[PDB]
RNA sequence: CCCGAAAACAGGCGGCCACCGAGGGCCCGGGAAGAAGACCC
RNA sequence: CUGGGGAUAACAGAGUCGUCUCGGGCGAGAGCCCAUAUCGACCCCGAGGCUUGCUACCUCGCUGUCGGCUCUUCCCAUCCUG
RNA sequence: CGGAGUAGGGGGGCGGUGUAAGCCGUCACCCGAGAGGGGAACAACCCAGACCGGGGUUAAGGCCCCAAAGUGCCGGCUAAGUGUUACUCCAAAGGGUGUCCCUGGCCUUAGACAGCGGCCCGUCGAGGUCAGGGGCCCCGAAAAUGGACGGGGCUUAAGCCGGCCGCCGAGACCCCGGCGCACGGACCGAUUGGUCCGUGAUCGGGUAGGCGGGCGUGCCGAUGGGGCGGAAGCCGGGCCGUGAGGUCCGGUGGACCCGUCGGUAUUGCGGAUCCUGCC
RNA sequence: CUAGUACCGUGAGGGAAAGCUGAAAAGCACCCCGGGAGGGGGGUGAAAAGAGCCUGAAACCAGGCGGCGAUAGGAGGGUGCGGCCCGAAAGGGUUGACCCUCCCCGAAGGAAACACGGGCGACCGUGGAGUACGAGGGGAGGUGACCGGGGUUGCACCGUCCGU
C-alpha cells in the first residue's frame, strides 16, 4: 500500500491525488492526519465547521448528517467528498482507504511519500491554521 | 402566546428497558487513598432514626426525624486481576488471571470453568503478569469480585463484577490487588462511616403507561372527556415538518430503567443484625420482619433517604463523584432513637 | 509484461461511448511515446479466462494516454483493471 | 448523567468445545418482571 | 333544481410593496451657553414580508371557517436574568 | 373546381398605461406543432433543425476531484472564503492615512513632526506636504425544520483584470455503404400499374387537417387446392417482413378448412366515474 | 330450455338466468381404508370423454425446476458488455462453426521518436511523411465444433407512468 505522510500539505489538494489514486486503484494509507494545514482566517475557519457539525435532521437526530469531529474522520470526509458515494465503485474506492492520526508502531520503520502539488511551500500569505487545531476547536479526541 | 416549560426531560431517553438487572458503572472518582471504590449488597427496607444534626444549615444541633434504607451486605470474594493498555482510542484489556479454587455455585454464572488450572500455574501467571506490569506499558488495574449470596440463604446464583481501584500508581494499585486476591473482603475494610455515596440500581417496573403519567401530560377538558380523549394529548405535530418529532410525548415502556443517585449520606455500618448504640446492641429487623425480606443475620449499611429498586434488588455504591463543598464529617452521628416496631 | 490500466469510457460528463476506452501505460518510456502504439492489439482477460481483443486507435490528450476500441465492448467490471499490449 | 459492538477497521480479554457433541431451548414449581414475545429465582 | 366554469369573486398559496413594521444620510434648530447626554423639522436612501390593498398564475365539491383548550418546535428587531 | 381545420394563444424585443406586478397593442425569431448537445435541474437563453448502420473533424462551452480534457504560460490585483452567477434567478444614498495607480500645484539642503533654547537658531538632516481623480476590497447589511458557489473544497488560487498556448467535447459539417420520395426518361403489362436508368448543396421533424398505397376479419359468384396417414381452435418455439402480419416445427385436439380474381359488410378497442361475467 | 316462467311491488306495473358424454350405457363388476362426502387398486372404451361429462384460453392459487437473493434508491425500461441455466425440430454449420498467423487494395482523415531553427515561456516551424495507421474490400495457410437465439442476474451510463 501506499503510505503518505501529511505533515504540511493542503488538505483538498492531498485529498484530490488521493481520490485520484483510489479511483485508479490503489491502496493508500495516510499518516500524521493532524498536521495537515487549512489556509484562511481562524475564525471563519471555526465558524463553517462549527456550522458543519450543528447540523442535523429535526424529527430523529439518528439519522442525520455526522460532520466529524476527530481530524482522521475530517480527512477521511474529505476524500469523501471528491468521490462519487452513491456507486459501488465508489464504496469500493473509500473502502480501500485508511487514515491515521500520528504513525502507529505496526508503520513504524518505513519510508513515507509526500506529494508535490500540496505543500506549505507553494504558499505565499502567513494565514494558516491546523486540523488538530480545528478538532480541539470542536472538542474532539485527538 | 402564553409560555411555559416542556412536559419532562429529554436527558434519559430512550426510556427502555435496562440492558442487565446487574447495574453498570461507567465513571469512577479520583481519589489518593488506595482502596477499591465500591461494594455491593442487596436492599431490604426502611425504618427512620431520631438524630442531632450535623451538616452544615438551620436545623444544625437539633433532634430531627430521618428515613433510613438498609441493605445487607456479606463478604464479597476477590477471584481476579485485571491489567489495562492504552490503544489508539482508549483503554483496552491487556490480559486476565484467575485464582484456582472458586466456589461450586459460581459455575452457575460461568458455565465453562477451567478442568486443572492447579496453584503452581496460578503463581506462573501472576508472575507473568507482575513481570508484564512492572515495565510501564500498563495503565489500570482493576480487581474482578463476586458476590456470596448463599450466606444469607436468598439465591445461590453469585452477581459477578469487576471493580476499580484509587490511586495514581499501577505498582502500588498490583501490589494492593496481590495481597487480596483469592480471599474475603469486608464492607468495613473498604467504606469509612460518614461518607457520602453514589448508589446505583435499576428502579422497579411499571410496564407499559401513558403519557399523563410517563411524561406529565395534562388530562383534557370534561367535554373531551365525555368525547373519548380525556387521558391522550392533543396532536402529534404540525402540518410541516410532515412528521412525527421524536420530541413528542408518547406511551410506552415506563420503569426498570439505569439510574444513579448524588449524595447520600452513610450512617452507620452493622454487623451480624446488630447495631451499638449506647453499649447496647440491638436488633434493626422489626418485630415480625421486614415485609416482602426475612431476617437480617449478616452486616448491613444504613444509607440516608431513598434508594431506587425493589427489595431483593443488587445495589451498587461508590464515593462521592460529585460532592458539595461544604461536607460533613466523616464520622457515624449521635442517634438517639431507631425504630424496630412492626413495619406491616 | 507490457501492460495498461483502463481508466474510463469515452464522452462527456453527460454520456458516454461503451464501445472506446481510454488507457494508460505503464512504462514510462511508452507513455514518453505513446503514438508509436498506435495500430497494436490489446487483450482483456475474463474470469473464465476468455479473452477480448481491442485496437489502439490514437493518443488521447497530453499526458500519456491511449484511445482503443473494442467492439464487442468491454463491461463496468473492467475500469480499474490491467490490460495486456501485443 | 442516559442510550450505545450493525462502530462495515461490523472491537478487546479469559475460558470451554469442535477442526459422539460444548452449549442452548421446550418442559416443571413460581415473581421482584410482564399486552404476545422477552426478564428473574 | 339541472348542466358546467379556476375562461370568473369569497378562500389560503405564488408575485408586488403603494400602505404597514423596523431603520439610515445631511444637519435647521430645541436643550441657561453647547446639533449631535437626549430630541431632531424640511428633503433624500433603504430592509422585512408579521397589516391591508393590487393582480388573477394554482385549486369550483382537496380542505370552503373565527376564537379557545391541548401538544411540539424555530427566529431576534432582548421585557427579566449574565 | 372541390375538401377542410382555425374565432382562449404564450416566451422574447418595442410602444401606451400603471407604485409595481400586471392590462392593452405592435414585430413575426422561437414554444405551441421541434428531437439532439449545454446552462445543476429549466416549454420558448446558447449551439443546432431528425430516414438506417458505421468512420472522422468541429460548435456551444469547458480542462483540481466528482467528470472527458491543463494542478497551463506571462504581467499585475484581492485577504474580505469577498468571490468561485452571460440571462432566466444577485441591495442603495452616504462614507474609508484599507491597499495598488494617474495627474497638478507648494516648500527642500535645512525642509514637514518631536525636541536643547523665547518669528530665531545648535541637534533628529533627507526629501516632504496639500488638492483632485481611477481599480479591487471594507462599513452601511436583521428571520423564522438543518444546508447550499450544483458539491467537495480553493488564497503568488481551483478568485479577479489584460493577453496568450495547447487539448476535450453534438444526430451540426466531411466520408463509405443501405431504404424511400419527387421529377424526367427508355422498355413492358387481360384495369387504378411494373423493371431499369439520370438529377437531387438547392428531397427525408411534425399537432389540427388534407392526400396515396398496404395488413387483417365474416358472407356471395368463379377458379385451384388440402383433410381421420388427422381440419378448425389452443400452448410453447424457429424464419421472413420497416410494420400492420404471415408461415413452419413440436405437443393437445377430433371434423372441417385455405390460396387467387371479382363483389358485399352489425368489418379492427386501453380508456367512455362504459356494459356483462369471472377472479 | 317445466318464459311473459321464477322473482319484485298495496296497486297501476316491472321482469331474469339457464344449449352439446359416447358409435353404442358398454354409466365402473370385485378388493383395502374410512362414521360418511370419498380415497387407492383394478376394469369398459379407439379416446375418460366419468354424468361436477366436446374443445378447455386468460386473470388468479399451490408445488417443482432455473436464476437472484438480509450495506441498500428510483414510473420498474433503454444502449453496451460480462456470469449461471436451456438449447431435438423448425435457423446456419464437418462441402468446415469459432479462433490463430501472414499477404494485397484502401474513402474522409491522419501521427510520433529523432535532426536543424523561432519564442522569457506554455508551444511552434522545416524534414521525417501524405509514411505508420485507417471504416471496408479481397485472398493464402493452420486447430477442429459450436455460433446465432432464449430466461435470469452483475457493472457503467441514460430514463419524473398512460389518456384528456
Amino acid at each position: 500500500m501506499r503510505i503518505i505522510n501529511a505533515e504540511g500539505l493542503i488538505l483538498g489538494r492531498l485529498a484530490s491525488k488521493v481520490a485520484k489514486m483510489l479511483l485508479e486503484g490503489e491502496e493508500v494509507v495516510i499518516v500524521n492526519a493532524e498536521k495537515a494545514i487549512i489556509t484562511g482566517n481562524r475564525e471563519d475557519i471555526f465558524a463553517k465547521y462549527k456550522q458543519r457539525t450543528e447540523l442535523r435532521t429535526r424529527t430523529n437526530p439518528r439519522r442525520g448528517p455526522f460532520y466529524p469531529k476527530r481530524s482522521d474522520e475530517i480527512v477521511r470526509r474529505t476524500v469523501r467528498g471528491m468521490l462519487p458515494w452513491k456507486t459501488d465503485r465508489g464504496r469500493k474506492a473509500f473502502k480501500r482507504l485508511k487514515v491515521y492520526v500520528g504513525v502507529p508502531k505496526e508503520f513504524e520503520g518505513k519510508e513515507f511519500e509526500t506529494i508535490s502539488e500540496a505543500h506549505m511551500s507553494r504558499l505565499a500569505t502567513p494565514k494558516y491554521v491546523t486540523v488538530g487545531e480545528v478538532a480541539k476547536f470542536l472538542g474532539g479526541k485527538f | 402566546k402564553i409560555h411555559r416549560p416542556r412536559r419532562g426531560s429529554l436527558a434519559y431517553s430512550p426510556r427502555k428497558r435496562a440492558k442487565s438487572i446487574v447495574p453498570r458503572i461507567r465513571s469512577w472518582p479520583k481519589d489518593s487513598e488506595v482502596r477499591m471504590l465500591g461494594f455491593a449488597g442487596y436492599k431490604a427496607g426502611m425504618t427512620h432514626i431520631l438524630m442531632i444534626d450535623d451538616s452544615p444549615g438551620l436545623t444544625k444541633g437539633k433532634e430531627i426525624f430521618v428515613p433510613v434504607t438498609i441493605v445487607e451486605v456479606p463478604p464479597l470474594f476477590v477471584y481476579g486481576i485485571r491489567a489495562y493498555k492504552q490503544g489508539y482510542l482508549g483503554l483496552e484489556t491487556a490480559t486476565e488471571v484467575w485464582f484456582h479454587d472458586l466456589h461450586k455455585n459460581v459455575a452457575r454464572r460461568i458455565k465453562t470453568l477451567p478442568k486443572n488450572y492447579n496453584e503452581e500455574a496460578f503463581q506462573a501467571k501472576l508472575g507473568q503478569l507482575e513481570d508484564l506490569v512492572n515495565d510501564g506499558e500498563i495503565a489500570d488495574v482493576r480487581l474482578l469480585v463476586h458476590t456470596q449470596p448463599w450466606l444469607i440463604g436468598l439465591k445461590k446464583k453469585p452477581e459477578v463484577m469487576e471493580y476499580a481501584i484509587g490511586g495514581d500508581d499501577v505498582k502500588a494499585k498490583f501490589d494492593y490487588a496481590k495481597e487480596k486476591i483469592g480471599k474475603e473482603l469486608r464492607a468495613g475494610e473498604v467504606l469509612h462511616e460518614g461518607e457520602l455515596l453514589d448508589v446505583i440500581a435499576v428502579t422497579k417496573g411499571k410496564g407499559t403507561q401513558g403519557p399523563v403519567k410517563r411524561w406529565g401530560v395534562k388530562v383534557q377538558f370534561h367535554k373531551a372527556q365525555r368525547a373519548g380523549k380525556g387521558r391522550h394529548i392533543g396532536n402529534l405535530g404540525p402540518w410541516h415538518p410532515a412528521r412525527v418529532m421524536w420530541t413528542v410525548p408518547q406511551a410506552g415502556q415506563m420503569g426498570f430503567h439505569h439510574r444513579t443517585e448524588f449524595n447520600k449520606r452513610l450512617i452507620a455500618i452493622g454487623e451480624n443484625g446488630k447495631l451499638v448504640l449506647d453499649g447496647n446492641e440491638i436488633e434493626i429487623t422489626p418485630k415480625g420482619g421486614f415485609p416482602h425480606y426475612g431476617i437480617v443475620r449478616s452486616d448491613f449499611l444504613m444509607i440516608e433517604g431513598t434508594i431506587p429498586g425493589s427489595f431483593k434488588r443488587i445495589i451498587r455504591v461508590r464515593p462521592a463523584i460529585r460532592p458539595p463543598k461544604k461536607k460533613p464529617p466523616v464520622e457515624r452521628p449521635q442517634i438517639t432513637y431507631v425504630s424496630r416496631e412492626s413495619k406491616q | 509484461v507490457r501492460k495498461a490500466v483502463v481508466l474510463s469510457y469515452v464522452g462527456s460528463h453527460e454520456h458516454r461511448d461503451p464501445n472506446r476506452v481510454i488507457l494508460k501505460p505503464l512504462d514510462v518510456n511508452d507513455r514518453g511515446s505513446a503514438a508509436r502504439l498506435i495500430g497494436r492489439k490489446v487483450v482483456w482477460r475474463t474470469p473464465t479466462g476468455r479473452k477480448l481483443v481491442g485496437k489502439i486507435v490514437r493518443t488521447h490528450g497530453t499526458r500519456g494516454e491511449v484511445k482503443a476500441v473494442f467492439k464487442p465492448g468491454l463491461p463496468g467490471q473492467a475500469l480499474g483493471d490491467y490490460v495486456e499490449i501485443l
